[PDB]
């Protein structure tokens, strides 16, 4: 029941025991759940003493005690959170992960993590101030296992804030810095430890193809792929969706996820009852399929085809969309014979359905698709049956019909595809 | 490149979510402005 007056009083005495004293009540009135004198403490300018005490080396109590009031006042709104950077804490907090003791050190970690995630220029800061290598250092044990479950969580938390953001992202070396403990950690066996690290692994390569070969050159994707097969929802999407972003890649970087065995875990992906996991496995199928014929090539290998077919046919209109343009992309870059598998696979007739759709840009997809799957039949002399198929399930109406869309060029391509394979 | 990145940005605070569940719907039809100048021809039926 002190005041922040008893605090100040005692805080700024040269009492020893009335500091740490001080500085103890001044932790409990923060972490007060029903309304914590906050902004009084601020104001009283006590931010500097606690920075200060950071680095009472001789008096360890005081310095946990300080850590954990100035961490109160860092895990409020982001106006506490910049008074407590302006204090100085970022670069005290630092030299306090080499701390002996554990609690005192887990109080700067967590400080830092929740600093770097007010947003990019306080994450920059915390970088700059060379907050990587000691946090590196943490975890540079033989057995991550030996690790308190907490404490590791906490450390990966913080390491997936530096990676988090994007105006601007993380620099590139910093990234570098980080990737290979990310690595490690992508092998633990705490779900918690793994969802935050797949996390990071999202945000890092949610950009340039240029950050998508780092983290692929790191050696992320194999481990990657085995959490893709994870049981838990809550690592599974990240971990689906840090996939989903390195195919959004080069070739070559999307063959490194074909590699490491990707393509096996799809049918699944493709029917799990999560709409959102099929969802995003029908986008990440879509960015495989653009690839080379040799990719596609797998795609079909691993039969995969008749669940896009499953998919596009049933399941969410938000998801068959996905898989419209994971068909077109595979109906642009594939061969006649792969052409001829998918529509052996029943690929027309679930295509024609979509072509009534209100979503113009989806219908341009559909058209192309059917466009290039006429192209196929027309190296093969088949071009008749094609059109039987079309029409005898109703899709040579919804074509036709498409000539009085409002889009031109939807008008444009039904008209062409009526006077080429329609045609008197 | 037919190569897309995601629709929306998904994170750890927003994963997990309702999608609105959006519907199929009908095309929009062309106006009889646009329609009076169009060649439109018949499919040929087998």
């Amino acid at each position: 029941n002190w005041s922040v007056e008893d605090i100040v009083k005692g805080i700024n005495s040269n009492n020893l025991e009335s500091q740490l004293q001080a500085t103890q009540a001044a932790r409990k009135l923060l972490s007060r759940e029903k309304q914590p004198p906050i902004d009084n403490i601020i104001r009283a300018g006590l931010i500097p003493k606690f920075v200060s005490f950071l680095g009472k080396t001789d008096c360890s109590p005081i310095q946990f005690e300080s850590a954990w009031a100035l961490t109160n006042i860092a895990s409020g709104t982001s106006e506490q959170t910049k008074a407590v950077v302006d204090g100085g804490a970022i670069p005290a907090f630092i030299s306090l992960l080499a701390s002996p003791h554990a609690h005192i050190s887990e109080q700067a970690v967590w400080a830092l993590g929740n600093i770097a995630g007010d947003g990019s220029a306080f994450r920059d800061l915390v970088i700059k101030h060379g907050a990587i290598d000691p946090l590196l250092a943490l975890l540079a044990v033989p057995d991550l296992s030996t690790l308190a479950c907490g404490y590791l969580r906490n450390l990966t938390w913080t390491l997936s804030n530096l990676c988090r953001n994007k105006n601007p992202a993380p620099p590139l070396d910093a990234v570098e810095q980080i990737l290979p403990t990310l690595v490690r950690l992508l092998h633990h066996n705490d779900p918690e430890v793994l969802a935050d690290s797949c996390w990071a692994i999202s945000y890092l390569t949610d950009g340039p193809n240029e950050r998508i070969e780092m983290v692929v050159k790191k050696g992320v994707v194999p481990q990657l792929v085995k959490l893709l097969g994870a049981t838990e929802l809550p690592i599974v999407t990240p971990a689906l969706r840090a996939i989903g972003n390195i195919v959004t890649g080069t070739d070559e970087q999307t063959q490194k996820v074909i590699d490491a065995g990707a393509l096996a875990v799809f049918p699944s992906l493709l029917t799990n009852p999560k709409t959102n996991i099929q969802k995003e496995a029908t986008w990440t199928m879509s960015n495989i399929t653009a690839g080379r014929q040799d990719q596609i090539q797998q795609v079909v290998n691993h039969g995969l085809v008749p669940f896009l077919v499953g998919v596009l046919s049933k399941a969410d209109f938000k998801t068959q969309k996905e898989a419209a343009w994971a068909i077109t992309n595979y109906t642009s870059g594939g061969t006649v014979e792969q052409i001829v598998y998918l529509v052996h696979c029943g690929i027309i007739e679930p295509l024609m359905n979509l072509l009534s759709a209100k979503d113009t840009k989806i219908i341009q997809v559909i058209l192309d698709a059917i466009s290039n799957i006429f192209q196929a039949a027309e190296k093969l002399g088949e071009t008749e049956k094609l059109s039987i198929m079309i029409e005898e399930c109703g899709g040579l109406d919804k074509i036709e019909a498409l000539q009085r869309h409002e889009n031109e060029s939807v008008y444009k391509a039904s008209l062409n595809l009526i006077e080429k394979y329609f045609s008197v | 490149m037919a190569k897309r990145v995601a629709e929306k940005e998904l994170t750890d605070r927003n994963w997990d979510e309702e999608d609105e569940v959006e519907e199929m719907g009908t095309f929009s039809v062309a106006s009889e402005e646009v329609m009076k100048n169009r060649a439109v021809k018949k499919a040929k039926r087998r």
